[PDB]
């Protein structure tokens, strides 16, 4: 009762005293969030303004006898009449290793209720990446826990990987189970929720905390009753939250959900201060908010961590990996959007209704989903031992037309179809139970030698589960050898050939 | 002090007031030789506010003097508007004297904040069975009813509130938001025909109304529902509410009319550039939270049936079950005209529904889809090039799309046959056989218009 | 935007005047015109859509009586031509600007809890003259409402030492 | 749930603050409104000229 | 309330302030206003035709396009 | 002599100046407080002049001295060049100290005329075997690398830079305009890598940089290469310079982002008015003069993989080839991975590279896209029930297909270093010989990842 | 008219007993007829039951015709 | 249990906040810390004002 | 019976009111408590007069460029 006595006395002593000059304006015309002054000769482009209900703007229009700007909060308060100042301040959030596990606002406001944030550190919002000369080649594997993005699309660290699909296909499901799968990993996560009801960014973050993956994770939440420029600047303040990891030689991962919806706030507020509109209404520097927000994420070297830290965190190198979002309508990627986010990532990964019907989840087309990264992204087991399944797919794929024919064909044809029907069966995973790279590795060589052509399609899977607790069970030391290296030799091939003949011989799934 | 007005554009007065005395956002303003009430929308500077007409304007000056009020709309709330029905305005348009209740509450008000939001997963049962099978609802969620023109979204709406309603042991409001008025007419009769006409409250501002009536209508019919959830009766727990809504997507509609006028520059296809967020403002004070709970059925009109356009493409990220209705199934004579293949739910995973629904919904898209997939094959070329599992899957599937037919209890004026209620197991149990070829004797007919399994048998046995 | 429409014209009138020697006179014109386009009977007068620009400007010419010449005559008839009449007063404002700016005179409003005297107002004015101005306006108001203090205003600047101090100590409380 | 008390705790110590901090600030006002001169509106006045 | 024309220019107007004589300086001379992308537009040449050919101080050659009421595109 | 900042929107600054003093088009303004620096694009009257910015638009005031220069945008040109990493203004960014060259150039220039153009049309080979027999270059052409999903399109420009280099010691540049960072560094550790950074010269602009940035920096590696052409040594007869510009796609969309901004209504699909104008602008000055010459590799991104839009189609109108590469032929382990059907060249003429060239080439096509066509039938019946012609060409078809494999110097790992840069002849005597069939009874394994027949003989006689 | 996209919201109501009772599923039986002649212009096997649907909803078809300026009662 | 602990931290409360009420209108001479100190206590003149 | 008249050659403005004064002319029976019948013909053809008065006051479109409350028409 005393200790707020004494921090209150110290700080009504320590200022509020002098008095200071100000470039103040006046409120002329408020709408929709937005509001326009006469005055402020000294405003800068970003900057940011108060007002004098408290409320904070920051000024994006300075035109030649008016400065338009946004409203951070609810505009509802305003009146015109009252008076602004500029503040010669830009927006900062606060970063560190205290923000993991809790849920905040757009500007690091915490809204779950937990008590305050004690951060020590603030910084900028808006930041440039990196230059060409300090980054490093991407040549560590970040495991996301599904048979068929590890094996086919895989996704390193650094890396910018596009999840891109049709609506209810299981997006934001592939990304929480990339978050959960780094339980062991030691990267931090950071996910940002932009213009979804609160009602699912609480039922995500009640799942995150069951699976104990939150002690980790920072969320950053801009609902859909959120003003537009919150849900505009959300991406960026998580970046800077993730940035935080980079710079001091840890890893960090980062998923933005739904860029969308930012693409969408920042055309109603560029519609409302006239700016003039391109394609589809958006305004023409869509690719540019999208692009500096994009290359923030990347890996940076030794060097650069060394200088920054000043010497502290000499040995290692940092990154930051994304995972961003994008909805389409109708499988329709040549929209205006779409095409801009697809050219800036190293990949993608789509996703298909009909596919997701059909049983097969995650929906994953391997037809069309890309990693530029490719192979110098995946452990040596898993790098060699994709190419079976990569070619069985192709080889199913270049004639599915036929596939309801299978009895007016030759032989191979016949045995191609057969061998691809239960490789596509292979792929089916469950939701929030990601798979080590051992289990992978087991399921992959037994598909490759054959071991799953005697087995009919309908079984394969409860054949492949039952032959992962077979090797879970019986095979711990080795599981635990490939886990924790990802080598692979003769001894290795040895043991999972022997295990794999004594679970058809002994088992009987 | 006053101002006086100086344009009329349709629907959007703008006033002049002194300097000093320019009223806030969304105050209300009255016009003097009128019952015109103005809502202030934009404030332009100088004096001069930018308001809409919650009425005609039809025979408006300029220079009529206009005097503020200095507060939002304010509507009457409690028990006493239980059995009434009111305008926008919260003024009893039943005839049936004027509401005996003192309490007020403004109709703009902020979302609760994401601190108190409680969310739970209760099954509801409404008995019937492609609602059951596939998209189960979850007692405190939202749901949506997305179609086209006439293909049966207030037919089934009005289907949900006899399995539910009449047993709900609770409250409820039924706000029209730009329909037509005969529904209306024919909603009240129903209810007053019954004995449940003291349980539900009802906002009308409908179709043959001005744009301003048809905005901040939704509102004033949550902003009822808001004080039911949230009261206390002592030595009594909070009450469960209902709400029902008709075509929020003349909601939104209603804002595009007036969007032009407002001097904004026009979004993508025609809709104005603040979509997205004034859709969002609305649907988050719908949710549930620690105290109450608001179980929300919405029909949302779909343009040209157009799926893909910007009002029914955003409105699908704040709901939890989407039913989805589809003309091509109902101009082949299937009631309720449910899409199997678009209608979602997040209460449908193993560990709500248990292991053995889940499988049996899923096996049955699975069937759909394979015969989906396989229509296109068999129009060019024949039904003999198949193989004998295709035939079999074609046959079954065309089954299971006969079997989701169901006569409902409201439709019978329509058709003659009385309604049914199939439990959830009988359901169940039917789509399982169904699935394990154990029905391949049956033809395909008898499977149209019957309740559970042993309706089927009975009507193949006649046959 | 009307401010904007306006710098043209105010600064040829200006440089017009500044040049001519004759910048009293077009301030006098321009503060009658625009107190006259101010006028609602006048405006609406002026506003008839039988009237030709020439017919402007001789009503103009009338109103104004004495003070007018082929400068302000030829200034009235090519504003009327754009149509740009109904901006006169922007015009006013900044030719008044650009005057003061010429001569280092600036505006200040200084504004108390109390009626000031004759001392304060002028150590006041020997205090602003460190800003290096040819000389300041003071026009003093004063406010019951605030408590105690002095806010003065120059142009964009402001200085405060009132109640505000309340409101800065309040946010740091909270 | 022993985390949650302890937030329960922070909760509570920071709340009290708010309403503390409001009352002592309004309290001030009224002596401010109580105390009508100008003697103190004089002296300060006089402090700024040289302060500038 | 429409933008400023090319012809609302200071020193224009400040001319125009002093006298209304010699007809917009012999109806056939100009005075470029504007320059951009290719496209010029001049004050004055009052006695401009539609597709005329207008020499420039460089040496160069335009084509008058648009005769508006105050300028010239070329 | 010196104005200020009006007006800031987004990346248009508007500078007022005195009337007398205002800057020409394209000069360069430097802001006195920052390091930012414009140039000028229109001129508005009274002094006004609107322009963009090369670097940060933030923390700009309005009422801000700038001064002017006089004078377009000048680089540091000369030998001081090589080895380097600069920015658009030419500043070094790699951190190794100062540029130590006073030799300048603007970067605004104009095309050459129509009298110093070259009076022939030279060949160039590079020794891939697939591009000096399908797909042959001009000596100061342009070619295109059009599609190719995540592969080594960059692994492409390397070899062909090592192989230009290693056979004619004439210099390049590099201008990533729009170029994802990684890529760039990963290009810039493998020139330091292979000892090659004596011979190139680097731009960046970075993707996320104004679009000022990612306008001018084609225009600056544009500007350094015309100056090592133009350098005439020891005889008086200038090199013969390679100039990369890794996206073309990039340079459009920058200057359509500000296009609007300045004050131009939109086109076809939105895109400036100006850009068939902007496009030939770049591209009038990459071409063979009397003295001297430039070639040009420019790779071409197509939006949505749609090709009749405006972006790709101005460019095909001065391309002299168009390598497209592929997906499935890199799969199938054919590394260059060169498309031979779809890939095409202006240049394959009997006139320019004579009679048996040409008609080597087109029987390999038509092989090859007679093959293609037999897919279904092979797929469908089997090699066994082909006429006995139409078997030949399955088996030659297959050994061409095998036999344009290729092993890559550069790469050093999994190949043994083996840099092969066959001759044009050895090519086509060793097609020659497999489409008369002297070679029909080789294995097809033996003509995978070698170079001349004397290589594919020596393996198949080994195994 | 095409019976397959034709309603009358009010129904039954708006029609005299005798034509309320008469007229059962007809417009519904139409349209599911239409649906089957399209899907069976090809069936090779016509079971009983698709026969007799098929045989029915040709003889509701032609029935409903009549000439211009004929009022039934 | 937890409820039980905090309703009687929170019965504790009112008196806390009578604690602080004294405290605070002590701080209410920090009306004296915005002034210059012209009337360097202005304050204990009269201190009826009645705050919790 | 009574016909309204707007033809094809009449401004757009008369075939858009056309349609509200036969409804204003039939409502007189439907008051005072007698029955009426109203027949509109090619309420399309009103739509496209009123997206002719409405586009020459530039008010912006939407979908088939038919004004914003075409259907509140
Ligand atoms: N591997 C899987 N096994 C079973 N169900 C799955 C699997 N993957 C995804 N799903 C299910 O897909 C359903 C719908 O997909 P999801 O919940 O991920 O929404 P979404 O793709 O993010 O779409 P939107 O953005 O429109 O909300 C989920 O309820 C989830 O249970
Ligand atoms: N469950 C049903 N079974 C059979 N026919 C139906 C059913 N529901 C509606 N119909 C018919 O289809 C149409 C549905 O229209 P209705 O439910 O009233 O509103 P909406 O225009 O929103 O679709 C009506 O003609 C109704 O008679
Ligand atoms: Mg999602
Ligand atoms: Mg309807």
């Amino acid at each position: 009762p005393s200790e707020i006595s004494a921090l209150i006395k110290q700080r009504i002593g320590d200022l509020d005293t002098s008095a200071t000059a100000k470039n103040e304006g006046t409120i002329v015309m408020v709408s929709d969030g937005i509001v326009r002054i006469h005055g402020l000769a000294d405003a800068m482009y970003g900057e940011m303004i108060e007002f004098d209900g408290g409320l904070f703007g920051m000024a994006l229009n300075l035109e030649q006898d008016s400065v338009g700007a946004v409203v951070l909060g609810n505009y509802l308060s305003l009146q015109e009449g009252q008076k602004a100042r500029c503040t010669g301040r830009v927006l900062e959030v606060p970063v560190g290793p205290e923000l993991l596990g809790r849920v905040v606002d757009a500007l690091g406001n915490p809204i779950d209720g937990k008590g305050p944030i004690d951060a020590k550190l603030t910084d900028a919002v808006e930041k440039v990446a990196p230059g060409v000369i300090w980054r490093q080649s991407v040549d560590q594997p970040v495991q996301t826990g599904y048979k068929s993005v590890d094996t086919m699309i895989p996704v390193g660290r650094g890396q910018r990987e596009l999840i891109i699909g049709d609506r209810q296909t299981g997006k934001t499901a592939m990304a929480i189970d990339a978050i959960i799968a780094q339980k062991n990993s030691g990267i931090k996560c950071v996910y940002v929720a932009i213009g979804q009801k609160q009602s699912t960014i609480a039922n995500v973050v009640r799942k995150l905390e069951e699976t104990g993956a939150m002690a980790y994770t920072t969320v950053v939440a801009a609902a859909a009753a959120d003003p537009a420029a919150m849900q505009y600047l959300a991406p960026y303040s998580g970046c800077t939250m993730g940035e935080y990891f980079r710079d001091r030689g840890e890893d960090a991962l980062i998923i933005y959900d739904d860029l969308s919806k930012q693409a969408v706030a920042y055309r109603q507020i560029s519609l409302l201060l006239r700016r003039p509109p391109g394609r589809e209404a958006y305004p023409g520097d869509v690719f540019y908010l999208h692009s500096r927000l994009l290359e923030r994420a990347s890996r940076v070297s030794a060097e650069y961590v060394e200088k920054f830290t000043n010497g502290a965190v000499t040995g290692k190198t940092g990154s930051l990996t994304a995972l961003p979002i994008i909805e389409t309508q109708a499988g329709d990627v040549s929209a205006f959007v779409p095409t801009n986010v697809i050219s800036i990532t190293d990949g993608q990964i789509f996703l298909e209704t009909s596919l997701f019907n059909a049983g097969i989840r995650p929906a994953v087309n391997a037809g069309i989903s890309v990693s530029r990264v490719g192979g110098s992204a995946q452990t040596k087991i898993i790098k060699k031992l994709s190419g079976g399944i990569r070619t069985a797919l192709a080889q199913y794929r270049e004639l599915a037309a036929f596939a309801q024919f299978a009895s007016d064909l030759d032989e191979a044809t016949r045995k191609q179809l057969e061998h691809g029907q239960r490789v596509t069966e292979l792929m089916k995973q469950k939701q929030y139970a990601p798979y080590s790279i051992a289990d992978q590795a087991v399921s992959v060589y037994a598909s490759n030698e054959g071991y799953m052509a005697d087995v009919e399609v309908k079984k394969i899977v409860d054949f492949d589960a039952a032959l992962i607790a077979y090797f879970r069970s019986e095979y711990a030391p080795l599981m635990k050898q490939i886990d924790e290296t990802g080598d692979y030799n003769k001894d290795i091939e040895a043991a999972i050939k022997a295990g794999i003949e004594s679970f058809k011989a002994t088992q009987t799934y | 002090s006053s101002g006086r007005i100086i344009q009329i554009i349709g629907a959007v007065i703008d006033v002049e007031f002194e300097r000093t005395s320019v009223p806030k956002i969304y105050d209300a303003l009255q016009v003097d030789g009128t019952e015109t009430t103005l809502e202030v929308q934009q404030q332009l500077g100088d004096g001069v506010v930018r308001t809409i007409a919650m009425g005609s304007t039809e025979g408006l000056k300029r220079g009529l003097t206009v005097t503020s009020t200095n507060a939002p709309i304010s509507v009457p709330v409690g028990t006493a508007t239980l059995g009434r029905i009111m305008d926008v305005l919260g003024r009893p348009i039943d005839e049936a004297g004027p509401v005996a209740t003192e309490e007020r509450l403004p109709i703009h008000r902020q979302a609760p904040s994401y601190a108190e939001q409680a969310a739970s997963t209760d099954l509801l049962e409404t008995g019937i069975k492609v609602i059951d099978l596939l998209c189960p609802f979850a007692k405190g969620g939202k749901v949506g009813l997305f179609g086209g023109a006439g293909v049966g979204k207030t037919v089934n709406m009005m289907e949900l509130i006899n399995n539910i309603a009449k047993a709900h042991s609770g409250l409820s409001v039924f706000a029209g938001v730009g329909e037509r008025t005969r529904e209306g007419n024919d909603f009240y009769h129903e209810m007053k025909d019954s004995n449940v006409l003291d349980k539900v409250a009802m906002v009308y501002g409908q179709m043959n109304e001005p744009p301003g009536n048809r905005l901040r209508v939704a509102l004033t019919g949550l902003t009822m529902a808001e004080y039911f959830r949230d009261e206390k009766d002592e030595n009594g727990k909070g009450r469960d509410v209902l709400l029902f809504v008709d075509n929020i997507y003349r909601y939104t509609l209603a804002g595009t009319e007036v969007s032009a006028l407002l001097g904004r520059m026009p979004s993508a296809v025609g809709y104005q550039p603040t979509l997205a967020e004034e859709m969002g403002v609305l649907q988050e004070r719908i949710t549930s939270t620690k105290s109450g709970s608001i179980t929300s059925i919405q029909a949302v009109y779909v343009p040209a049936d157009d799926l893909t356009d910007p009002s029914p493409a955003t409105t699908f990220a704040h709901l939890d079950a989407t039913v989805v209705l589809s003309r091509d199934i109902a101009s082949s004579g299937i009631y309720p005209a449910i899409d199997p293949l678009d209608s979602t739910s997040r209460q449908l995973d193993p560990l709500v529904v248990g292991q053995e629904h889940y499988e049996i919904a899923r096996a049955v898209q699975n069937v759909l889809q394979r015969y989906k997939e396989l229509k296109d094959i068999i129009a060019i070329l024949g039904m003999d090039e198949l193989a004998e599992e295709d035939k079999l899957v074609v046959y079954r599937a065309r089954k299971i799309q006969r079997f989701f037919s169901q006569p409902f209890h409201v439709a019978e004026v329509f058709t003659g046959a009385p309604g049914k209620l199939v439990p959830l197991k009988e359901t169940i149990r039917g789509f399982k056989g169904l699935l394990a070829g154990e029905y391949d004797h049956i033809p395909e007919q008898a499977f149209y218009m019957v309740g559970g399994i042993d309706e089927v048998i009975a009507k193949a046995e006649k046959l | 935007e009307l401010l904007t429409l306006a710098r043209p014209y105010a600064k040829a009138a200006f440089a017009y005047a500044s040049e001519q020697g004759a910048t009293d006179n077009w301030s006098n014109a321009l503060q009658v015109l625009s107190a006259a386009v101010q006028d609602e009977a006048f405006s609406a007068y002026l506003n008839r859509p039988e009237l030709t620009p020439a017919e402007q400007v001789k009503l103009f010419a009338k109103v104004l009586g004495e003070d007018q010449s082929q400068a302000v005559s030829n200034f009235l008839t090519l504003l009327a031509d754009n149509d740009r009449l109904v901006l006169l007063p922007e015009i006013a404002a900044e030719y008044e600007q650009l005057k003061s700016q010429n001569n280092n005179n600036v505006d200040v409003v200084i504004e108390s809890a109390f009626p000031l005297t004759a001392e304060q107002e002028q150590l006041l004015k020997s205090a602003l003259e460190k800003r290096f101005n040819s000389t300041v306006t003071v026009s003093v108001e004063v406010k019951p409402e605030l408590i105690a203090g002095v806010v003065i205003r120059a142009g964009d600047q402001v200085i405060d030492d009132s109640a505000l101090n309340k409101l800065e100590k309040m946010r740091t409380r909270l | 749930a022993k985390e949650a008390v302890d937030q329960e705790i922070n909760s509570a110590r920071e709340e009290l603050r708010q309403q503390v901090a409001a009352l002592a600030v309004t309290g001030a006002e009224k002596i401010l409104n109580q105390q009508v001169d100008a003697e103190a509106h004089n002296a300060m006045l006089s402090q700024l000229a040289a302060k500038l | 309330m429409q933008q400023l024309n090319p012809s609302e220019i200071s020193a224009l107007i400040k001319q125009r302030i002093g006298d209304l004589d010699t007809s917009a300086t012999a109806k056939n001379e100009g005075t470029i206003v504007m320059v951009s992308d290719g496209i010029v537009r001049i004050h004055g040449l009052a006695d401009a035709m539609y597709g005329e050919m207008i020499e420039f101080d460089g040496g160069l050659f335009g084509m008058a396009l648009n005769l508006e009421q105050d300028s010239v595109g070329a």
